């Protein structure tokens, strides 16, 4: 530290790992917006936002790799078991198009009756 | 001893952050700090009658 | 030197008195046994490897 | 986390020290057989 | 067991998992060298070195996917939180470019002023 009350020599040594990496903290940009436990795609990082927050506001994405239950699909497409599973931002839905969209899991669990889907999240690559 | 040896001693560096509630708290680090060396002479003077 | 004995931990005088009596020890089996070794023996007190 | 890097410095570390048999053997006095011994101090 | 009375046979239960494969062992080459708690690609994995390892050791490489810490960027580019980023095995650096270089990670945290990013070790693709 500075005045220090003798010489001294701090020998610093590395650590690089430094979290779990489960979650991300991310800035909501001025288009921006969330509300809790819903997906979202903050700064290229898709996750489910844990906490409501607004333009300037500071919320968590969950990461985890987990299995997640959502109900945001586009319901004119069918999801069967196994299918991978694409985030559309434009539409901010879940679809199984791919095109240009991004690849966020691979679906568990078909579209039931009630649109309900279970999928595991992918790593984000 | 003539020459007596450096200290050495470890640290924490952990800094608290603020944790929202889906946060992974982010851990901290150590560094080794080590003092400086010194040395004791020998001084004597004396007389003769 | 005084600065040998104060500063340096592991000298002692323990250290030369054993030495002392080390060389003491084995100066006894020289002196005595050394007329043995070192004669050079005639013919008369030399015997062959048969 | 990172003993690898606290290794080289030694200073941090526990010094124990390996117990091992140092120093030159005894010596016996092996003459003692072979010799009379008079020990009268005012020879 | 040698010399037994009677033909005995060996049923191996079979099972797959091996180890928990947060971390790989990999043996360095006669080019390579590793510092403990840095980065390093050798033999296809990309990881922390948790050994300083010379030529012919053998050396820990960490994969856990966590989040970690690294000063180790090419400092023209610009590391925005998002950013995927890439690993340049000729220069030894990580970089935003993507190019034929290995992709590692994501950002989590843009350059500091020290040059300094944090980032998920992405898997070993």
């Amino acid at each position: 530290f500075k005045g220090q009350p003798t010489p001294s020599t701090i020998t610093q040594i590395t650590r690089a790992k430094i979290s779990d990496g489960k979650s991300v903290r991310v800035i909501l940009s001025e288009g921006e917006s969330t509300k809790t436990q819903q997906f979202y795609l903050i700064n290229g990082f898709f996750g489910v936002a844990m906490q409501d927050g607004e333009k300037g506001d500071e919320v968590t994405l969950q990461i985890e790799q987990a299995e997640y239950e959502t109900d945001n699909i586009v319901t004119s497409e069918a999801f069967e078991a196994g299918k991978l599973i694409y985030w559309d931002n434009t539409a901010k839905k879940f679809t199984t198009t791919s095109a240009s969209n991004r690849l966020v899991g691979r679906v568990t669990d078909g579209k039931d009756s009630n649109n309900v889907i279970w999928f595991i999240l992918l790593p984000q690559q | 001893p003539q020459v007596m040896d450096a200290k050495w001693a470890l640290q924490g560096n952990c800094v608290f952050l603020e944790h929202i509630e889906g946060e992974e708290i982010k851990f901290g680090t150590i560094n080794a700090e080590n003092g400086p060396v010194a040395r004791i002479q020998t001084y004597a003077t004396g007389f003769e009658y | 030197t005084k600065e040998m004995k104060d500063f340096n931990q592991t000298f002692s005088v323990e250290i030369l008195n054993k030495s002392i009596g080390e060389s003491y020890n084995a100066l006894l089996n020289h002196i005595h046994l050394s007329p043995i070794i070192n004669f050079n023996y005639k013919a008369s007190n030399k015997t062959a490897f048969k | 986390m990172t003993f690898s890097s606290t290794s080289n410095l030694k200073e941090l570390l526990r010094k124990v020290v390996l117990d091992v048999e140092l120093g030159r053997e005894q010596v016996q006095l092996l003459y003692k057989p072979i010799y009379d011994s008079i020990a009268d101090s005012n020879l």
